[PDB]
This record gives C-alpha cells, structure tokens and sequence, in this order.
RNA sequence: CCAUGAGUGU
RNA sequence: CCAUGAGUGU
RNA sequence: UGUGAUGAAACACUCAUGGUCUGAAGACUCCC
RNA sequence: GGGAGUCUUGUGAUGAAACACUCAUGGUCUGAAGA
C-alpha cells in the first residue's frame, strides 16, 4: 500500500495493539478516521495508530500528512478488524488515536522511539 | 561519522566536533540552486552533495533532512538523519564567515546581495506553482456565480418595485423572475403587449389573456418613453446576467469533474466548488473531518453553540443538497451526517490521486437516506 | 513638528503641528512607503510614521516594552511576514548590516510582500511554512532575535521549534500570543498564562509580557531569553 | 338651524333634534359619486348638496367638513361645521336602514354590493394618482443606482482576484477599476496586450511600458481559453454597468431638475434623490426639521446615541457632500448643520410650489462655509 | 385531524396529524388564501389556518382574550388594514351579513389589499389617512368593533378620534399599542400604563390587557369598551 | 400672503404676542421654525404662532399642513421682528410654539377659542 | 461569529 | 439600529 | 446668527490567516 | 415480563440553531451664542 510510509514488524505491531487496550481501560483513546483526525488537528494525540488494509486507501491518505505538521508520532497495523476489535468495538476501525497513555506510558514509549529508529534519527 | 550540511552555499562536511572535514562550493547561479533547493524539498540531494560523499568516503553518515535518508541509500551509503543537531547550528552560527572561507564569495556584501536575489527568484518560482493549481479557478467561478445570483436577485426586486409603478399587476402575475426581466426589455409600456409577440416566448393561451386583461384594466400609471426605458436597463442587464450564470455553470461543471470529480460525483459542480471555497483548496477539504465539512457556512451558527454550549448547526453550506432542504426536520440531520462522512471520503479520492469512485459513494448514500426516509 | 530619538536605537516620536506624538523610524528607502504611512521630512533626513494600530511591535513599544532587542545590524528570523507592514519598519530598524529573513506560507501575501523585499536588501522573502524549518535551513543563517507572529493554534510551540533550529544561545523571542486562533473559546487571560508556561518549561526566561490592548484586541507580546 | 349631511347615499338634512327634514338621494352611479367624492376633498359640495340647500332655506346651516364651509358662504349661505357632531352619529347609526328609506336602493343586499364596488373604484382612482407622482421614479432610479454602484464594486474585486490568477501583478498597477476590467475585457490573455490598444484608452507612454514588462517578468499562471473568457464575461458586465450608471445619472438629473430644483442645485441630482428616497417622498423631504435631514441614512448611529445618551452623528447621506467629506473633522459637524439648514428650506420651496431660488441659496451656503473654513 | 368550535363563534382548533393544536377560521371564499396560508377540509366544509405570528388577533386569542366581540355579522371599522392578513380573518368571522371597513394610507400596500377585497364582499378597501375620519366619513357606517393596529406616535388619539366618529356607543376597541413605534427610547411596559390612561381620561372602560409576547415582541392590546 | 389660512384681527394678534412673553417667564416655549416643528411632530406644542411676513414664504408653509395631522391649532402674527423680539430674542422668528402656557392658561385658551370662532366650529 | 494583516465603493 | 406587515435568491 | 450659533459615532463592500458539532448506537424477528 | 437469534453501523449510529436579500410603516440630534 501507498499511504504507508514505512515497514513495521510484527512484533511492534503486537506491542502497539496491545499499547491501544491497555489504554482503553486506564487512559483515554479515539476511535475512528474522524475523530483521529480530530485529535491530531486539535494536537491532543501522543500516538496515532493506522491500518494497513483500508478499502479506499485514500481515507487515511491524510493522517501521515497532517501528523507530520502537528509533529504527532504515527505507526501501522496490518489488519483494520483486529485495531478496530482491540479499540474495545466489534466492527472494524481504519484509525485510532491515544491521547492518554495511563498504564501504557512505558509501552507508548518504546514504540514512539522505536519507530524513530527504523525512521532514521538518532 | 560525518556529519553534512546542505546549504545555498555548497555541501560541507563536519566532523562530530564541528570541523569542516571538506568541502565542495556550489557555482554562484541563481537558476542551478533554486532548482536544487525545489527538488531538496522531495529529498533529492544536492549534485555537490554527490561529489563530497565521493571524495571522503564515509562510513556512516548523518543529514538534516528525513527525506534525503532513502535517497542516499539507494546511492550506496548508511545513512541517518538528526533534526536541530549542534553540528547543523555551528555551521550557521559562522555562517555570514564560512562563506568567504569556502570561497562562495569573495566578501560578505556580495553574499548577501546574491542570498537576496536567490531569496527573491526562489519565492518567484513558489508564488507561480501556488498560482498553477486548477482548483483555485474552481473556486473564483463558483464566488462570481455567487455575486451573480445575489445580483439578479436584488435587480428583480428592484425591477418589480420600479416596473410596478406603471404595471402593478404583473408582479404578483409573473413568479419567475427571468420572465418577467423578458417582458419588460420587449415592451416597456403595457399598451405594447400582443397576442402574437407574447405566444412567440411560449406563454400559454390562457396566461397571455390574463396578462392581456390585467395591462387592459391596469390601475398603473401613464408614463414617457425616457421612464420605461430606464427601467428596460436594468431588465437587460438581468436577462444578461441570466445568460452569464448558465455560461458559468458549463465552465465550473468542466473545472469540478476534472479537480474534484467525486466530490461533484455527489453534490454537483456549484456546491462541491463552494465546499472548495469554504475549505481554501481541495487538499484542504481533504484535511477536514466530516464533522466540519457538515457545518462548513453556518460559522455564525457553530461558535454561538460551542461559546455557550448551546445547539449547534445540523448542516451548514450542505443544506443545499436537495436530499436535505426537501426532507422534514427530523431526518435533517441524519442526512447531512452521512453527506458530510461521503463527501470527506470523495475529498480525500479526489485529493490523494485520480480514481473516480463516485457511484458507489452515491450508491452507499442513497442506501444510508432511504434507510433514514423509512421511520 | 519635531523629531528626536528615543532608549531605542533607530526609533524616533514626532512632536507635530498640532501636538501629537507618534512613533516613526528612519526611512531605508526614501521616497517610499509601503502601506499607506505618512512620510515626514525633518533636517532633511525622511521618516516612516509607524502607526501602532496596525503593527504590533510598535504597540508593544507604546504599552512600555523595556528594552528592545531589535536594534542596528540585527539578525531576525520574521515568523508570519505575511503582507510587509510590521517587518518592513523592523527593515528600518536594522539598516542595511543587519537582516530580515520573512517565513510567510499565504501565497496571496507573499505576493505583495515581494514588492516590499524588492525594494529592500535587508529582507529575504521566504514562501514556506513555519511548521518545517527544515524546507528554509538552507538559505537562513542563526539569528538574535526571533519575532513570531503567525495565527496558529500550536503558535508557541511553532516558535520554539524554529528557536532551536535558528535562534542563538542567549537570543531573544518576541512572541505575540494570538488568544482567539489559538481558541475562541478559552479566556484569553488562561491563554497567556499556559503559553508562557510552555516557554519556561521549555527554557525561555520570560523578561516582559505585555498586554497589546487599545492597539490589538484579545493579544499579548512575550519578550523571553533562549538558553 | 339645520344640520347637513353628505354620504355616498346622497345629501340630507337634519334639525337639531335629528329628524329628516329633507333629503336628496345621489343617482346610483359609480361614475358621478366617485368623482364627487374626490371633489368633496378639496371642499367642493356634492350636487345633490346645492339643490338641497335651494328646497330648504335655511338662514344657520353647519357641515361635517371644513373645508366646505367657504364654498358654501360663496354660494349664498351662512355657515359653520361640527366634526363629531351628534347629528353625524344619529345619521350613521341608522345607516343600514335609511339607504332603503330615501330609497338609494330597494334593498340591504345590493345597497352593500355597490358600496362595496363604489370603495372598490373609489381606492383604485386614488391608487392611480399616487403611482402618478413624479418623484417617485426619482427615487427609484437612484435606488438602482445605488445597486448598481454596489454591483460594480462587488463584481470589479472578485475580478481582481480572480485575473490575478493569470497576472497578479496588474492588480496594484491599475487602481481604476473601470480601467482594470477593461484590460481584462480587450486583451484577455498577459501574453496578447499591445502599445497602440492600451494608448487608445490614454494610457500615457510611460505607464504603457510598466504593464508590458510586468506582463512580460509575470509570475502569473498559464491558462486554457476556456479558462479567460469566463473571466472575461465579468469584465463585460462591469463595463456594461458603467454605462448604465451614466445612463442613469443622467436620466436621474432630467427628473430631479424637474421635480425638485432648489434641493438639486444645492446637493446634485444623486443626492437630492438620495434623500428623497430616505424621507419616502418630497412632500415628506420637506415636513422634516433640518435637524432630520442632517442626520437621514446613519440611523443605526442615531438610535445608538438616542438609547444610551451618547454621541450623535454629526452627518448622515449628506456625508457624501463634497464640501464635507474632503474639510476636516471638527469643520464637518458645521458645513452638515449649515447644509441641512438650507436643504430643508430648499425642499420646502420645491414642494410647496416655488419657482427655482436655489442660485441664492447656494450663495448663502458657500459664505458660511467660507466663514467656518477661517479659523 | 380534528376541526371543532370554540367559545368564539366562527373560530375552530384543530387536532392534527401529528397532536398540534391550531387556529382556523371558515373560509368565506372556498379553494383561495390571502397570505400562504393552509387550506383544510374537514366533513366537507373548509378552514384557513389562523398563523398566531402575523395576526396579533389570533395572538390576542392564544393569548386568553376573555370575550372576543367580533362576530357572525358584526359591523368593524378596521384601522391599519394593511395588506389584508389580519383583516381577511375577521372578514370569515363576520361572514356575509356583517362589514369590514379597511383604512390603510400606504398605496404600495392597498395594492394588495385590493386583491382581498375583490374575493371579498364582507370588505370594503380604502386608501385614507385615518387621522382624517372625514375623508372616509361618506362611504362608512357606525360599528359595533374598532379594531386598530396602526404604527403612529399618537396612534392612541388617532384611534379615540375615530372613536367618536364612527363607534357606537357600548361598541368595543380592539387598540394595538406598538411601544418602539411610540418610542422606541422608552419602556413597553410605561408606555401600555399610559396609552391605557388616555383611554380612561376620555371614556373607555378598560376591559382586558393583553401581553402579545412569544407572537409580538414590545405590542400589547387593549380591549375597551366606549360610553 | 398664500400660507396664510384665516385672517387675525390686530387686537387678538396682540394678545398672542402678549400669551407668548408670559410664556416665556412661567412655562416653557419653543422659538424658531425647526425647533418648532419638532415640536408639532412630537406633539408637545398647545399652540403655534406663526409670522405672515416670512421671506420665502415656504418656510413655514409646512406648518398649517403638519399642525392640522396632529390637531395642534396654529395663530398667525403680522411681524416676524415683533415675534422673535417677543420671544426674548433681539432678532426675528418665523414661527414659535408654546408648549407649557403656565400663567397664560387663561389667556392661552381663549385664543384657541377665538381662532375656532373664525374658522367655523360650534 | 471572534481575532489579526491587506484593500475597495458612495 | 428597534418593532410591525408583505415578499425574494442559493 | 432662530430663514439656526455651539457641541456631536456617515453608510456600503472585498481578500488572506487561525479558532470548525457530538462519538455507539439504531432497526427487526423467533421461543414460553 | 424472562430467554434467543438477525440486519445496518467508527469507511460514523444517536442527538442537534444552514446562509443571503427586498419592500412598506412608525420610533429621527442639540437650541444661543460666535470672531
Ligand atoms: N504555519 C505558518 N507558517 C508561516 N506563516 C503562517 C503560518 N500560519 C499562519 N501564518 C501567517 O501568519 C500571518 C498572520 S498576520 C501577521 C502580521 C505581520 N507580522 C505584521 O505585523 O505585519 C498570516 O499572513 C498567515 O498567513
Ligand atoms: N395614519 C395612518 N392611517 C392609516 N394607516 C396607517 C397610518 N399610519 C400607519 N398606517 C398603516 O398601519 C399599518 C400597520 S401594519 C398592520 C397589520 C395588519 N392590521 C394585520 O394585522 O394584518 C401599515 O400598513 C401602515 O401603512
């Protein structure tokens, strides 16, 4: 796919969906393209989270661009149903947000620095 | 680890101590650099760049810009970027010096007379591919068409009240503004009117009789030849205007299927273009949540709501769509909320590349109201 | 009328035929003005009324601003140029050794903004946006002073991110805090205080902050120190 | 003594105690009672009146109406009148009835059908003779002038911002709008202008030069045919109004000399008219102090001081008067007062018939102001 | 739908549709409305919607106007009559037997009028200035009703002059007080205390004053009864 | 003169002139055509004096028209001088009002009676 | 609608 | 500007 | 200079930038 | 009233103040000083 920027592995992948329930139950998260979007334009998200299976592609084509300008971390999932089913929902979510991390600081941490390294940086 | 700079200056590489380890000088043209800088801008290196990664032959290497990184990968190097990095900020602490030094220029006063010039011809070169993008004509069309009806409309008003001072009865006889415009250019006086010239518009038989009767028994008054023709001024300038609206319909029509062919897949030209308008440009309309698109007009409406948590505004611009204005109150809503979700989705096609999808858009739509229309 | 310097280098009042007093700077190009200012001749030596209802740094003056940090041969990276009022009198300020360097993203302003630069080698005209210094870093040098006024709801945070890009070690910031872009919601009042607290928290030392009222509705300028 | 009454049902006589002591029934004509009632305004007896006078010969007679009572002294009789009089009543209260009694009709039912028709032609006679003052196509006319005005300037700034897709630079070059819209108009594509076109609008040599060469180093967009003539369709509209405006200045200028001189050579036709249309009529113009007049238009700024006690505007349409826009501030207030002084004197003259003494006027005028204007 | 009488002769509510309650009245010319009214047919027989926002009668009404003393023939000198909304109301109330008599000076608005008034044999236009009853004194009868709604200063001595003109002893007076047409400077609720005193200080004996609030913003109605 | 509507005999013009000047002293008057014309509109004036020498005679032709709409009744003086210099003024006056008549009363309310005598009335 | 900067017309 | 009555355009 | 001295907030538009709703429910059907 | 399933729904359910004009009528500064 297109919109996505760069190549996550797996287990980042795993580590991040499991960052978003953690967060569900002891912080606060978006759920949902819009109000993603939303958290982003309003700079209340640390860490935005898109999957890699959206059925237009240009629905979150947006979200790298407009990340970027906020300066708001942004990582991929592979399955929409499986972000979507972990947000607490059962039906499908192309993005998500987290805007408090709560019991999920340390792991929100490890991925937003570990995306900067397989990003370039140091 | 060498750490580089890319500057208007040349390509210059530092050491992690701030040294200048080598350098190679860009030639002192306003058109070569200008191009480099535009094309820095996807990530494209400097060709100065190119020859100083040769001569030193550095293992990892270290940029001020993320986009350069895979660029320079494929080259054959590893590389890494660091944003504020203090070797960046050491070479533009000593940068009205290392100029000179580089032999850039010969002294301060014509690095600066160059910088300015560069400076000038590179914004020249934004300012015209700003100006080159075609939704901006998509959007001044659709704000005359504006200007235009708002005129036509205070014109006929104008010319009812005016008209109506020699022809009263034919105001409330002519809904149609564009009809009763015809008549006052063809005729002025009411003693003017025939049978013949009136069939040869397509009144129907029996309209033309009570137009006919009402000019006969009309309690108007009798008035100069310089009077009526005052008022047939303005008349023409409303059948002219009438004219001008329809021209610039087909132009926004043939605009809006090319910018934004989704968008006006589900709204039509003239509201898609005024989305446009509202929003700034098309890749800003892509931006928006749909939550702001369905309110986008209706400012007014929506920081009254959320200054005093009051109720906020179902619909703004979008209230236009046919589907809503018809429909009753309670179903409102629901209609421009899933307008609004539809419209984001086609902004974002349309913005993020080509592909015309809008007729299961418009499928799914029509789905989502006859749903909300069953209840 | 009557012209004579002020505590501030380069920046002058005018006694007037009728006994008001008005802020004015001396005229790098003469002959010429930018927006519509009077031009004054005094000692044969031309001046450029700056009027303080339109530009912010000269109401920022006029509500008492100690001490100015825009003075001759100054470097200023400019954030938010847009049409060339306030930067072109910040020109005259500066003189021909020092410089302007204008980030302004509206291409409908930058367009009037080139007539302005044309006609001055103080200012470099920069049509990018403030979010990315990086798409700039390559024709700006570091600066002393850091002049932001840019309608933005992350402003502050903007402006320390071109700080340490640009801004010099003990430089100075002055940051116009626009309450009603930021959010037209809020009290303008709580906006100041936690703006401020983004600058200290980062580490800026707040000198002054001054309320730009008559002048400038729902605003405030910080003056602060880079460390 | 008798007491004299006159209705749609004829002239009757009554004594004190309000017995019928002679009566004249009207023919039941529309014609002749709808004409006479028009008459009866201007003091004119009915003439069932005179021959009622003739039958009875009554030394004190008193009338319902005043302006009766010299008509009828010039006849002969000694005369006076009563406005709410008792006898009045005693007649209406039994009026159902005594329309049958004097035999105006057979019956109730069709002395209200041609009552009801008599007020039906009654209203429409008058209807006509106020359609058939002059002013009121004054006021028209500079109504859409003042369209027209707004039209120009709406459509000419939506030009400039949308040729300035194409070549920006014109923008700040041509302050005129009509000039402006003109280029756009002749020319249409930067690339098609020529010396000997622009000369022919008196565009002198030098300024010809600083268009071409901004057209030439224009950082302007390149676009379709398409594209231009859309713009271009505003142009023409904007030239096509100007000369409408002019038209109508003109036309305004013939009807105001006409209908009101002394108020046209103190203000001009404009805004003679101007404030013929605030005030609704002429008539209407002159009943006003001069302390209305000097405030008309700017009602949003009088009503705001009259509420809280503030400060009043010094001038209201009278703004527009060259002497005061153009004197300072603190002469304004005084040029208005003086102004609207004269004006109202000037519009009482004009209405209440006098011929033409605005030469005098203005004289007086022009010494005053000569007067505030040294010091 | 529903369509049933009231305390007031030929006045109905209607249940409707949906459970509104609306004021209809029984329309005099069948399948023809005034302004854009609703036309409904109930068993046959068919009513015009009475809008409470532009007939200060049918507010009056809603707003619990005790005794409503226009009828089945009664006889109404109507000041202000205007384009013929209210009038065209009172027109079905009265019905054939009963007259309406409409003053209005404005020509721009008689011209409508006219248009109501031909349908119309209860009423009978004209174009005079009620503050002259003697240039109408020839073609009027004496009422038992003088409704007034006219926008004037005096509009209270205007409507006492006609009074004594045309209204018959123990006849009543509907009068509208429009306060920000008296003065907009002043307090509605003053302003009702002392048009209400003129009335007195000749002789009418106040019956009932109504509020028209929610329908009529700063109006109030007085109804009378003349000795 | 035209505006000039009935014809005042010497001896009641001067006890007008005379009604105006105890006016002055005890109750309130206007003086002037403008300030009386307010005056008329706004319906505070009980009577109107009006000069018959003005010189335009539109001036105040107004008047007869607007006092007669309001029912305000109106007196004509022969000299405007004479009016103006009763009012308290060293100069003329075209018109004037009397809007509190205070120790005139009396002699207010026969003018107004004498004025509907020589008009019609009873 | 609020704020900022730039302008237009009678 | 406030109020009342009548209407128009997208 | 009361045929008006003195005081004293004329009206209509355009462009650019930012501040731009809510957030999980709703509708059906079958068994006793 | 207890139990059970099905359809649509984060690619957005539910709730919820779109914008621009015209006409008519009335409310429409101060009041004797100034060089
Ligand atoms: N992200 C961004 N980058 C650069 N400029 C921006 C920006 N966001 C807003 N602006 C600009 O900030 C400007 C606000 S007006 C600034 C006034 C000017 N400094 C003066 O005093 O004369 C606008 O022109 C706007 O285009
Ligand atoms: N002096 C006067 N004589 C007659 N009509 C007058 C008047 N002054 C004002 N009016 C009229 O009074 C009207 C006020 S509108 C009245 C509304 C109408 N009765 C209804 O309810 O449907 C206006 O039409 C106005 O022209």
């Amino acid at each position: 796919a297109s919109y996505v920027k760069f190549e996550v592995p797996q287990d980042l992948a795993d580590k991040v969906l499991e960052a978003v329930r953690k967060a569900k139950e002891s912080g606060k998260i978006k759920k949902g393209t819009n109000e993603t979007t939303k958290a982003v334009e309003r700079g209340q998200a640390k860490l935005v989270i898109i999957a890699e299976d959206v059925q237009p592609e240009e629905i979150v084509a947006h979200l790298p661009l407009l990340c970027d300008e906020k300066k708001i971390p942004y990582v991929y999932v592979s399955s929409k149903k499986a972000l979507g089913e972990a947000c607490g929902l059962q039906v499908a979510t192309a993005s998500a947000a987290i805007l408090e991390p709560g019991e999920a600081k340390d792991l929100v941490d490890e991925i937003i620095k570990r995306v900067n390294e397989i990003k370039g940086k140091t | 680890k060498i750490y580089l700079i890319e500057h208007v200056i040349g390509a210059v590489a530092y050491d992690e101590n701030g040294n200048i380890v080598d350098y190679i000088t860009n030639p002192r043209d306003l058109g070569k650099i200008t191009e480099e800088l535009l094309n820095n801008e996807k990530g494209i290196p400097f060709s100065a760049t190119v020859e100083l990664l040769k001569k030193v032959n550095p293992q990892e290497v270290v940029v001020e810009n993320e986009a350069e990184v895979p660029k320079l990968q494929a080259l054959g190097y590893r590389v890494s970027y660091e944003p504020y990095s203090k070797v960046s900020r050491i070479f533009r602490e000593s940068l009205p010096k290392v100029a000179i030094d580089i032999k850039f220029a010969s002294n301060e006063e014509d690095y600066y007379n160059f910088l300015h010039e560069l400076s000038l011809e590179y914004t020249r070169r934004k300012l015209r591919s700003a100006a080159q993008k075609r939704d901006l004509l998509a959007i001044q069309a659709v704000r005359a068409m504006d200007d235009i009806d708002k005129t036509i409309n205070l014109f006929s008003e104008r010319l009812r009240e005016w008209y109506s001072i020699h022809f009263p009865e034919l105001d409330k006889l002519i809904e149609d503004h564009e009809e009763y415009a015809t008549i006052v250019s063809r005729f002025g006086d009411r003693g003017f009117l025939t049978i013949d010239s009136l069939k040869e518009l397509g009144f129907n038989e029996q309209r033309i009789n009570r137009i006919l009767d009402a000019a006969k028994k009309s309690i108007g008054a009798d008035i100069s030849e310089d009077d009526l023709s005052a008022m047939r001024m303005i008349a023409n300038t409303i059948l002219d205007l009438y004219n001008i609206r329809r021209n610039l319909n087909n132009y926004l029509e043939g605009v809006m299927k090319e910018v934004a062919p989704n968008v006006t897949a589900l709204v039509g030209p003239a509201l898609g273009a005024r989305l446009l308008s509202i929003a700034g440009s098309l890749d800003e309309l892509a931006k928006m949540p749909a939550s702001t698109i369905q309110v986008l007009g209706a400012e007014k409406a929506l920081f009254r709501a959320l200054r005093s948590g009051g109720r906020p505004p179902k619909h703004g611009i979008i209230f236009q769509y046919p589907a809503i204005h018809t429909s009753p109150r309670w179903q409102r809503g629901k209609i421009a909320r899933a307008l609004a979700a539809k419209l984001a989705i086609a902004a974002r096609v349309d913005a993020f590349s080509g592909r015309f999808i809008g007729d299961q858009l418009n499928e799914q739509l029509k789905k989502r109201i006859d749903e909300i229309k069953e209840k | 009328i009557t012209v004579k310097q002020t505590n501030m280098e380069n920046i002058y009042e005018c006694e007037f035929n009728d006994g008001s007093f008005r802020l004015c700077t001396r005229n790098l190009v003469p002959n010429f003005n930018v927006y519509g200012e009077r031009l004054i001749k005094y000692e044969g030596v031309e001046y450029r009324e700056w009027n303080a209802f339109r530009s912010k740094l000269a109401g920022a003056i006029l509500k008492g601003l100690k001490t100015n940090p825009i003075r001759k041969g100054t470097k200023v990276l400019y954030l938010g140029a847009a049409s060339g009022t306030t930067i072109s009198h910040v020109s005259d300020i500066i003189e021909l050794n020092g410089k302007a360097y204008g980030v302004e993203f509206s291409p409908r302003v930058v367009r009037e903004l080139l007539l302005v630069a044309q006609r001055r080698p103080n200012i470099f005209p920069l049509l990018a946006d403030a979010r990315f210094p990086q798409s700039y870093k390559s024709v700006v040098e570091n600066v002393d002073v850091l002049y932001v006024d840019i309608a933005q709801p992350d402003q502050t945070d903007i402006a320390i991110y071109n700080a340490k890009f640009f801004l010099k070690v003990n430089g100075d910031m002055l940051l116009v805090i626009k309450a009603r872009s930021i959010d037209v919601t809020k009290d303008p009042k709580e906006i100041y205080k936690t703006e401020v607290e983004k600058l200290e928290n980062s580490n800026f030392e707040t000198i002054q902050i001054i309320n730009l009222d008559p002048y400038d509705k729902d605003h405030a300028i910080v003056l602060s120190k880079y460390k």
